[PDB]
């Protein structure tokens, strides 16, 4: 009367891996241009 | 120990035997028979774990 | 050194691995107190189990 109660198991199938991260939305919010100096200065 | 002494002395002798056809043939209720199950066997499968 | 000429190795590819083992067991329930190993090397078989 061998059943699944007898069988021992090696390891589970992960099936999936999830990471919980913020959707980062700033690219569409802030106009921007790289600075190539330690200081930036904008003209009005 | 006592069983071995009687065995060695010939009072008790190892034996094995087959089964009458008339019993085995209907084993498990054939022809309306009853109270006659088969002997059964299986396997288990267990495990040991080693920490590194 | 004696190396490992006298040992098993079975190197790990993940720390803390495990080993399974299979015993053939008779007496209906493979998992039960008193169930017996079918091919145990020291203990003889029940010579009458499938017979008389």
């Amino acid at each position: 009367s061998t059943t699944t109660n007898s069988n021992s198991i090696g390891r589970p199938n992960l099936v999936a891996l999830t990471r919980a991260t913020t959707k980062l939305i700033y690219s569409d919010i802030v106009a921007t241009q790289r600075t190539n100096q330690p200081v930036a200065a904008f003209y009005g | 120990a006592e069983i071995k002494k009687q065995m060695e002395a010939g009072a008790l002798v190892e034996i094995a035997e087959g089964m009458a056809t008339s019993i085995a043939e209907l084993q498990e209720g054939f022809n309306g028979s009853t109270d006659n199950p088969w002997n059964e066997m299986g396997f288990r499968i267990d495990k040991q774990v080693i920490e590194a | 050194l004696i190396a490992f000429d006298i040992c098993g190795v079975q190197p790990m590819n993940s720390p803390t691995g495990q080993v399974f083992a299979l015993r053939a067991v008779y007496g209906k329930d493979p998992v039960a107190a008193g169930a017996k190993e079918a091919f145990h090397p020291m203990y003889g078989p029940d010579a009458m189990f499938s017979g008389q």
